[PDB]
């Protein structure tokens, strides 16, 4: 088994300590377009982000907060996870439904899909 | 040249004297399909 | 198409260069895996890792492929793949 | 130039005096065993002329009443009462005189007849008598488009006008009188105005050129 | 000219900004227009490259013509939105003459 | 070409097309075809490639 | 049962009274679209997904015609393109020049569906029109000048919330969509109807001007107000939450959260 | 036959178009109207559908589709739900006259086609949805209804033919749009006049979700007397595919404006000079003439010097039959402000469902106003050509045709008028 962590140079507190999540990222309920949710992406576990006192910008001490890696597959994905021994939480994709929708059904006789508006 | 005896209610009023004549209407199988 | 805002595209250099990658992959068929030419006349040799030597030591030195100018030499990280690091050679 | 938005008013809010007579009633419920059961929201148009003929025009208040009698939602009866022109959601004059503007038209010269009621009444397209007696607005073709310009008053039609005939139209109104509907120039109808070019002989019978067996 | 602030808060100069110098942040004011409350360059950060006003659609954000500005401390240059509004109403009448010598270029 | 070239400011102003596309090309920009190249050019100092 | 129809060419097998638009997202095309929604009765007034059939002389509505065996559907041709330009074209040369303090801006439909299919400047040299805002509600923001006369909040209304108080009034360029009285929009799932907007028209109040979609960091996660579990996004942006929007489950919430969730 | 354009009062389908005789039972009666009516029903739906297909008949509502095989798309064996027919009596096409004198003076021929009509596509009942501002003409519908159903034509028993129908008069209420089928069947419905997008057609899906057809007054009168005198008599008249006997109005600047029933083909300036005393100031006054109404594009005095007014030949003339209404204009009429006019009235007369129309049709009043004005540019009427070709075909309903139809018969017949227009304006200014 690949364990490249002594490798990578990541200190240990960012290779056990974190949690990586496998997923395909939701689609943007606020747009129809789907060509977004068609790539696996990587992403850690958020942390603090705290406030800072000069500015008010957030702070942060964790270097990975913005990590995105973007698989071609989920087994990649986990492949490339075990590599660098990062515990990871693979979420199956969901896919919508095929739906039947018919045109017609919109001017039903004696169905309620009858619509009273256009 | 008949046309100047019609009131505004005399199309409907001809209408109401059909509703004899008019047979059985069909039906959906409900008052709405809204119910 | 045409008219300004598109780019011209040369066939010419299309043509050469696609008979030079089936040239060089007739002369080293144990190491070559893929030949493309992009549509802006750039000619891309895929090469199994085993054949650097071997390739780049033909494309150096052959009276027909005098690469004898190393432009460049980098690698591509794409971590979706077994092989995650792909070098690339420049001539 | 209308609004397709309702502002509450005191002569026209929800609240406003408005119910269908008990003849309406009658005619409503005719209306309404006319289209198929389970399909009662058809009614919606012929209710809706019904409440503009009895009212004189649209209320928000008759709005309601229709969509409370036919048992549909209020906004399929705003729907309704916005799309079509026929429906007066405003208030209107005792007669609409209504011009129509299209090009057969307006190659006849309706704006002569447009201007003609203008310095009569004096008041412009969109307004209402002081005395609220006439309302002006111009429209399009109202399907009588070969017999010269036409105004509609209420629901008569009044064609091969010229200005006088106009203005003579419109003094009968005033004073109290019922102008004959149709032709204005001496025609009866659609005909030539001179001379029928076609069936001028008198109608064959009953029967006649019946082929064969039918 | 009225006097009120360009600035309705659209973002795009802080997204357009290569070197991420821009934090907007922004609330429906009580007129409930678009005006950012917090508005924050670092003169620290920022590479001097002018994306900021060439994507601003309503010409707030100006790098005006003003160089001799050298602090003594760093705090001093993470500027705030009152600086920026401070240094727009002392360098308008150069910025707006500048802006009209060139803007036809643009 | 308004998809890759940011529109001028007098018509951003006035073009529902140009304030869409000049939105666009400073947020998110243009998106460029997948591919690869090594563009050089006769840099004062030598060759100057950029493998992109 | 399955029918044959090709996409650009490339066999599929589709069910019997399959339209178009289904038939090319089976292979992977999506086809642009403003009017249609997945979980909404077909409309096919915006008329975006407009495409060409080989060998056919009329471009018909991806969104609503069903396929027929046989069929080729040139997503990509030139009849396509020059259909979309022209949709495109005309439902921006009255919108509202807006983009930069629209709510909708860098997650507009309208905004991404230009950059890709239409085209890049206006031949539009008249002036646009102005439409009255109407007040639905203390949630729902209302900016009627960028609609596009869509009704998709009209069809979720009437079917996914049963609240038949949305509608258009008039006809002609002079369309408005919204209650025709002064009413207010009130349902649980009010707040779903800004989200099928494409454009900038219904927005969220509370989440008025405070972000932009480029910089909100998306957190998925599981609503907790209710015993349903909807899934929901937690949009944040250094480290506070900006605004929550739902995450598709077909078998919990489909696509749609509670006014309290959101 | 070669030469058409001369029609015989026997022949005539309307005798009574001037309202010179009774509108009754008595006088259609004693015109021949309602003979042998029972025995049509006893037919068979099949024999009327053939007697209609040999015919010849074509649409007169502006389509010109196949009358007959428009009507068989019903003959299918019921599945359980009603089927109605459907008469397309709002007229609201510019120019278009013909179903009102058809309705007012002739109204026992429409019941008896709406009856014949039924029987053939097996229809229960037939709603006549006329015109909102038709009245009048209403009233004298319901009149000769009513006596049709004292008679015992129509009703239950229908002239003793053992069928049941029953004929309904729906009132418009202001909506042009509302001519369109599916529009008009959605107007029935009591819903907002949208036009429907097809599929579902009416033959399947129709009013309030059952079978239906929709067809023009006309197409629906003549029916009987096609049935009656026979298909191969009606195909007599007129070109082959183009057959028929056709009402024709002729407005605008005409000596004598009128209507009358002509043989189909029949030469347009036969008809204008004969039926109407010729183009005001002589034919070589003659600018350019509208032949279908509104939605058709207009052609010059050199295509009207010979052509034929039948659906082919003016289709071949770059323009297309429609309701025959043939709108005349002077060579002192502004051209560009008489179709400025148009476009203004489709834009008033717009459902405002789709995008194309909803938005061009008023871009392109905007444009037309513009020119009328001239101030444009001569680059902007390609613009608007184009801008036309877009709406064009890109609709739901037909009135994008009918509205950027008028625009590009306009651009391709008088190009030099608009860009001289532009020309004056500029040196003005
Ligand atoms: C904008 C528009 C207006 C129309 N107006 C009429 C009309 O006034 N009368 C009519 O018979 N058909 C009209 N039509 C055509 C109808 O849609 C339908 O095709 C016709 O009524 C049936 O003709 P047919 O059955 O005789 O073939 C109109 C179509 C459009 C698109
Ligand atoms: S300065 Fe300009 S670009 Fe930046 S947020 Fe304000 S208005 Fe937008
Ligand atoms: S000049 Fe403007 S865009 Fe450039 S780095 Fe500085 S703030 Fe950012
Ligand atoms: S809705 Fe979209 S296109 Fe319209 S102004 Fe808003 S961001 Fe721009
Ligand atoms: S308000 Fe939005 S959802 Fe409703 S019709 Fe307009 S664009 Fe469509
Ligand atoms: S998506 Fe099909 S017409 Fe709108």
């Amino acid at each position: 088994k690949l364990d490249i962590t002594t490798l990578t140079g990541v200190p240990e507190e960012h290779i056990k300590t974190r949690k990586v999540r496998i997923f395909v990222p939701a689609r943007n309920n606020m747009q129809s377009g789907v060509n977004n949710t068609k790539k696996w992406k990587m992403e850690f576990d958020t942390r603090e982000r705290w406030e800072n006192p000069l500015m008010g910008w957030s702070s942060t001490a964790d270097p990975l907060s913005n990590l995105v890696l973007t698989f071609s597959t989920k087994e990649d994905a986990v492949a490339f996870a075990e590599k660098n021994g990062w515990s990871f939480d693979v979420e199956e994709r969901k896919v919508p439904k095929p739906k039947s929708k018919s045109y017609g059904a919109n001017f039903s006789w004696n169905k309620r899909t009858r619509v009273s508006t256009k | 040249l008949q046309h100047h005896e019609y009131s505004t209610y005399t199309f409907l009023d001809l209408n109401v004297e059909l509703s004899k004549f008019r047979m059985p209407q069909p039906s959906s199988g409900r008052q709405s399909p809204r119910h | 198409d045409t008219r300004p805002t598109i780019r011209p595209r040369n066939d010419v250099v299309h043509k050469q260069l696609s008979a030079f990658g089936q040239y060089v992959a007739e002369i080293l068929p144990k190491y070559v895996q893929q030949v493309q030419v992009s549509c802006f006349n750039e000619l891309e040799i895929f090469i199994h890792p085993d054949g650097v030597i071997p390739v780049l030591t033909f494309l150096r030195d052959h009276t027909n492929a005098q690469f004898k100018s190393l432009a460049d030499l980098t690698a591509v990280d794409v971590p979706t793949r077994q092989n995650r690091f792909e070098i690339v050679y420049n001539l | 130039g209308a609004l397709f938005v309702h502002r509450d008013t005191p002569e026209n809010n929800p609240d406003t005096p408005f119910d269908f007579t008990p003849e309406n009633y009658k005619r409503i419920e005719a209306i309404v065993k006319n289209y198929p059961e389970g399909h009662k929201a058809a009614a919606v148009l012929p209710v809706l002329d019904l409440a503009q003929r009895q009212n004189g025009w649209l209320p928000i208040s008759a709005m309601n009443k229709v969509a409370e009698i036919l048992q549909v939602p209020p906004m399929r009866v705003y729907e309704v009462a916005t799309f079509y022109t026929m429906y007066n959601r405003k208030p209107v004059g005792k007669y609409h005189i209504q011009v129509c503007t299209t090009t057969p038209c307006m190659l006849r010269n309706s704006d002569s007849i447009l201007e003609a009621i203008q310095k009569k009444l004096g008041i412009k397209v969109g307004e209402t008598t002081p005395d609220k007696l006439f309302t002006l607005i111009e429209v399009e073709c109202l399907g009588a488009c070969v017999n010269a310009p036409m105004v509609q008053i209420n629901d008569n039609y009044y064609e091969d006008l010229t200005p006088k005939d106009i203005e003579e139209i419109i003094d009968e109104l005033k004073a109290g009188k019922i102008p004959k509907p149709g032709p204005r120039s001496g025609r009866f109808s659609c005909e030539p105005a001179g001379g029928l070019t076609s069936l001028t002989e008198p109608p064959k019978g009953p029967g006649f050129g019946v082929q064969a067996g039918l | 000219p009225s006097g009120e602030e360009r600035c309705i808060a659209c973002k795009l100069c802080e997204a357009v900004c290569p070197a991420q110098a821009i934090t907007i942040e922004a609330e429906p004011r009580a007129d409930g227009s678009r005006r950012t409350t917090r508005y924050d360059i670092d003169m620290t950060k920022c590479i001097y490259c002018g994306f900021c006003q060439e994507a601003c659609p309503v010409d707030a954000i100006v790098e005006g013509p003003n160089f001799e500005f050298s602090t003594e401390t760093h705090e001093e240059l993470l500027y705030n939105k009152e600086k920026l509004l401070n240094n727009g109403d002392k360098w308008e009448a150069e910025i707006a003459a500048n802006i009209q010598a060139d803007y036809l270029y643009r | 070409d308004a998809k890759v070239s940011p529109p001028k400011r007098a018509e951003m102003k006035t073009s529902m097309e140009s304030l869409i596309h000049h939105f666009k090309l400073y947020t998110e920009g243009y998106q460029v075809p997948p591919g690869a190249t090594y563009t050089a050019i006769e840099a004062p100092k030598g060759e100057f490639g950029v493998y992109l | 049962n399955l029918i044959e129809v090709f996409v650009d060419g490339q066999s599929v097998m589709v069910e019997p009274g399959t339209t178009v638009l289904q038939a090319c997202e089976k292979v992977g095309m999506q086809i642009p679209r403003f009017c249609y929604h997945e979980r909404l009765s077909v409309a096919g007034n915006c008329r975006m997904c407009l495409v060409e059939i080989e060998k056919a002389p009329k471009v018909v509505a991806a969104c609503a015609m069903p396929v027929m065996k046989g069929w080729n559907i040139l997503t990509n041709s030139e009849k396509s393109k020059k259909a979309r330009e022209g949709v495109m074209e005309f439902l921006l040369a009255n919108h509202p020049l807006d983009c930069p303090i629209c709510d909708q801006g860098g997650e507009c439909d309208l905004q991404d569906q230009s950059m890709m299919f239409g085209s890049d400047r206006s031949r539009f040299l008249e002036g646009k029109r102005a439409v009255e805002d109407k007040n639905i509600g203390p949630l729902v923001k209302t900016i009627m000048t960028r609609c596009i006369q869509c009704t998709r909040c009209i069809r979720f209304a009437s079917e996914i919330a049963g609240v038949d108080d949305l509608g258009t009034t008039g006809r002609g360029n002079d369309m408005q969509v919204g209650t025709y009285i002064e009413k207010m929009f009130m349902s649980e799932l009010s707040g779903n109807i800004i989200d099928i907007c494409p454009v900038g028209a219904l927005t969220s109040k509370p989440y008025a001007f405070t972000a932009r979609p480029w910089e909100t960091r998306k957190t998925e996660s599981i609503d907790v107000m209710d015993a349903v579990g909807s899934n929901i996004v937690v949009s944040t942006r250094t480290g506070e939450v900006m605004r929550i929007l739902p995450r598709m489950h077909e078998d919990i919430n489909e696509e749609w959260i509670s006014d309290k969730t959101r | 036959k070669t030469s058409f354009g001369s029609l015989k009062d026997e022949d005539r389908i309307f005798t009574n178009l001037y309202g010179r005789h009774d509108w009754r039972l008595k006088g259609a009666q004693s015109r021949g109207d309602w003979y042998k009516t029972k025995e049509i029903l006893l037919k068979g739906p099949d024999w009327i559908l053939g007697e209609v297909k040999t015919s010849g008949l074509r649409g007169r509502g502006g389509a010109g589709f196949p009358t007959g095989l428009k009507w068989s798309f019903m003959n299918k064996p019921s599945d359980g739900r009603p089927k109605y027919l459907v008469v397309n009596a709002d007229e609201g096409e510019p120019g278009t006259c013909k179903d009102r004198e058809i309705i007012r003076h002739d109204p026992h021929k429409l019941v008896e086609g709406c009856l014949v009509g039924g029987r053939a596509m097996g229809a229960r009942a037939a709603y006549i949805y006329i015109r909102g501002e038709f009245y009048n003409e209403a009233s004298n519908l319901q009149v000769a209804i009513r006596e049709a159903y004292e008679a015992g034509l129509i009703g239950k028993n229908a002239c003793g033919s053992g069928y049941d129908f029953d004929v309904f008069v729906v009132r418009g209420a202001g909506a042009y749009i509302c001519g369109e089928e599916t529009a008009l069947i959605e107007s029935i419905e009591g819903k907002q006049g949208k036009p429907r997008l097809k599929p579902p057609f009416p033959a399947d899906v129709g009013v309030f979700g059952c079978p239906t057809t929709v067809a023009n007054v006309e197409t629906v009168a003549v029916s009987p007397t096609i049935c009656r005198r026979g298909g191969a008599w009606f195909a007599s008249f007129g070109r082959e595919r183009n057959s028929g006997t056709k009402l024709f109005n002729i407005s605008g600047h005409v000596n004598h404006p009128c209507t009358v029933e002509e043989e189909m083909s029949v030469p347009l300036k036969e008809l204008i000079e004969k039926h109407a005393g010729g183009v005001i100031g002589g034919w070589d006054n003659l600018l350019a003439v509208i032949p279908g109404g509104s939605s058709t594009p207009l052609i010059p005095k050199s295509v009207c010097e010979t052509v034929l007014m039948d659906f082919d030949a003016l289709v071949q003339a770059q323009t297309g039959l429609g309701t025959a209404a043939v709108i005349v204009m002077d060579r002192s009429t502004d051209i560009v402000k008489a179709i400025a006019r148009l476009i203004e009235f489709y834009k008033h007369e717009s459902c405002g469902q789709c995008t194309p129309c909803r938005e061009g049709v008023d871009w392109m009043n905007k444009v037309m106003a513009r020119f009328v004005k001239g101030d444009a540019r001569p680059a902007e009427i390609d613009s608007l050509w184009e801008i036309s070709k877009q709406i064009e075909g890109h609709t739901i309903c037909a009135l994008g045709d009918g509205a950027a139809w008028p625009v590009q018969g306009l651009i391709r017949h008088f190009r030099p008028e608009l860009e001289e227009r532009m020309q004056q304006f500029a040196l003005q200014h």
